[PDB]
């Protein structure tokens, strides 16, 4: 209705909203409005991501409209008010924002043109061959690399995401005796005495599960389904709705319903000693889990401390 | 000579000239699409 602040909306703006009105703005064009508004869609809240040229061209099926011209106009638009926005593998988006550096910056226009344009792939471990390449020596390469660090990346200024989403709490775990103790804190009747159960679940979940072990002890929904006769989804459901508040660790529960998590926390221990090696060896690693009884075997409880962005596979 | 005054015309006004083509047209767009971006406006006056 009206006369009161109904929650009618903000209208805020995101980066491709502010994009489109700045293309709004610009001496585009009938069709060249249209190559514009057929980019900015195609740029993602982190900024360099214009996804595939090739289907930018094709998506406005051929009848001449070639390349250069979506290429010309993507450049103008990579202009835009982000400095650095859009274009492609920041590779451009730094030669962008390397565009302008004012010119009158002593070192750096010529030195970072050729580390930023080319051979920059090399730039990541560090300098080493490279200052053999560029025959630049001691801290004329390195003030550039200083600046070249000192560029950011993309948009992500823009934003918009004000909203943190907090986690509200919903049940709190007040620690006991090294271990944890409910107390739930902060039709529809029949609706709260299913959340007090699920909360008596939980609660159950502790003696289902060892609070001061690694991880959490391997349980089944069978436990819980034993203890109160519920089905397995409903308790689930519960779990997977409301998020569970303990003092320390504190999580919807839902992946607390000792199992791959003991491995994990295993695995974050071979870490902290993995740093020696990049490669590292989680296969190893699990003949040391089949020594220890766990029977690993290059599996992927090897293969997840592998993974989940390990120096694993990635230094190698 | 130099920019402005290049700077400040329609692609229709421009297109029909002898030698220009679909092509030039296009190139000089792409050149003067980097710094300037413009290819228009009505500015104010000129100081030569």
């Amino acid at each position: 209705d009206d006369e009161l602040p109904v929650y009618q909306g903000e209208t805020t703006q995101t980066l491709q909203d502010y994009l489109m009105w700045q293309v709004e703005l610009t001496p585009f064009t009938d069709t060249d409005r249209a190559i514009a508004t057929s980019i900015v869609d195609a740029v993602d809240d982190t900024g360099y991501l214009t996804i595939q040229i090739e289907d930018i061209v094709d998506s406005i099926g051929d009848d001449e409209i070639g390349l250069e011209e979506v290429e010309a106009v993507l450049k103008r638009i990579q202009r835009f008010d982000p400095v650095g926005v859009a274009a492609k593998d920041l590779r451009d988006c730094l030669l962008i924002q390397l565009s302008q550096f004012a010119k009158e910056t002593p070192w750096l226009e010529e030195a970072r043109l050729i580390i930023s344009d080319h051979l920059d792939l090399l730039a990541n471990h560090d300098f080493r061959t490279l200052m053999r390449v560029t025959r630049l020596k001691e801290e004329v390469l390195k003030e550039a690399v200083n600046l070249i660090q000192s560029l950011d990346p993309r948009p992500g200024q823009s934003i918009q995401t004000s909203e943190p989403e907090y986690v509200i709490p919903d049940v709190l775990v007040r620690k006991v005796s090294g271990r944890w103790t409910v107390e739930l804190n902060a039709l529809e009747s029949r609706n709260d005495t299913l959340l007090r159960v699920s909360r008596c679940i939980v609660e159950q979940q502790q003696a289902f599960f060892e609070q001061g072990e690694e991880y959490m002890k391997p349980m089944v929904l069978a436990d819980i389904a034993q203890a109160v006769e519920m089905h397995e989804s409903t308790i689930s459901r519960v779990t997977t709705q409301k998020y569970l508040h303990s003092p320390r660790g504190i999580f919807e529960l839902k992946y607390f319903f000792a199992s791959s998590t003991a491995i994990r926390a295993l695995v974050k221990k071979l870490i902290a000693a993995e740093n020696p090696a990049k490669p590292l060896s989680d296969s190893k690693l699990t003949s040391m889990l089949s020594e220890q009884g766990i029977m690993v075997a290059r599996r992927t409880v090897a293969k997840y401390r592998e993974s989940l962005s390990i120096p694993p596979s990635n230094q190698r | 000579h130099y920019i402005g005054d290049l700077v400040q015309r329609t692609e229709v006004e421009l297109l029909k000239t002898p030698n220009l083509g679909k092509k030039s047209l296009t190139e000089i767009k792409d050149v003067l699409a980097s710094r300037g971006l413009s290819l228009g406006m009505r500015l104010e006056n000129w100081p030569p």
